[PDB]
DNA sequence: CTCCCGGCAAATTGT
DNA sequence: TATAATCGAGCCGGGA
RNA sequence: AAUU
């Protein structure tokens, strides 16, 4: 019943999401270059804010404990970028 | 659908008693009122490039490929020539019958007028939009918002 | 009322 | 690692 | 399934 509450994608919608995901990974790659931050750490911080306050936990491969202190710092450092970055 | 901005300068000749003097014509505005039908005639010899808008038309005479004249036919003026037609100085291009006005989609900014005999020749500075349609396929995304302003080379889809 | 869960003897053997 | 695939298959007593 |  719960899966039947998410409608199936249109050919257009499928491509849009797939497209946005590819572009999004590419964005994270660039944010790594600009900032010098581990691509995974950036990815987990981005992902943290999307899913919401609900899910915040330590991620294995990452060197730093992932907690609201670090995600605010890292998100605030990302928002410290110039408009084109 | 991209409505492209075209700003040009095209001429027209009308009787003198039949035309209403204004410095500009808003679209739909009455340009002249003819007591009897009038034949607008060629002032150059050339091959005809006919460009028809929704209402109203543009007409362009060329020798070689170089345009020698640019004429504007407002509403109430029916082209008597077809694209690629050879014309000689003095042959009627369009008949103008009754009330002729600016078309609904096209304007007249500045209007200069010279008077010769019983006619006036208007040198019109005209601005109008020509629509072109593009079909967007499922694997394509439109990267431009509704009402955006684009120059040559800007990506739409 | 209805339903939902807990009970329902002992020891022994044998394929 | 790439056609496309998109929702399963016994009777009995007592206490909320 | 037997035995008591």
């Amino acid at each position: 019943h719960e899966i039947g509450q998410v409608p199936l994608l249109t050919l257009e919608e499928e491509v849009e999401l797939a497209r946005k995901v590819e572009e999004g990974m590419e964005a994270i790659k660039k944010l790594s270059e600009i900032t010098g931050l581990d691509p995974d750490l950036i990815r987990e911080v981005v992902r943290a804010k999307i899913l919401g306050s609900a899910r915040v936990r330590h991620i294995p491969g990452l060197k730093e404990t992932l907690d609201p202190k670090t995600v605010e710092e890292i998100d605030q450092k990302l928002k410290s970028l110039p408009k084109e970055h | 659908r991209v409505e492209y901005v075209k700003k040009e300068r095209a001429g027209l000749r009308l009787p003198l008693a039949a035309w209403v003097e204004k410095e500009a014509y808003k679209p739909g505005e009455i340009l002249a009122e003819l007591p009897e039908p009038y034949l607008f005639r060629a002032e150059e010899e050339g091959v005809v490039e006919l460009k028809e808008l929704e209402e109203g038309a543009f007409l362009v005479l060329r020798r070689e490929d170089e345009p020698v004249a640019t004429y504007f036919l407002p509403v109430g003026m029916t082209p008597l020539v077809v694209h690629g037609e050879i014309v000689e100085k003095g042959q009627p291009l369009a008949e103008a019958k009754g009330l002729l006005r600016m078309p609904r989609q096209v304007r007249a900014a500045q209007v200069e007028a010279e008077e010769e005999g019983e006619t006036v020749y208007l040198t019109l500075f005209l601005e109008w939009t020509e629509p072109k349609d593009y079909r967007v396929q499922p694997h394509m995304n439109v990267v431009v918002p509704e009402g955006a302003r684009v120059e040559a080379g800007d990506k739409i889809v």
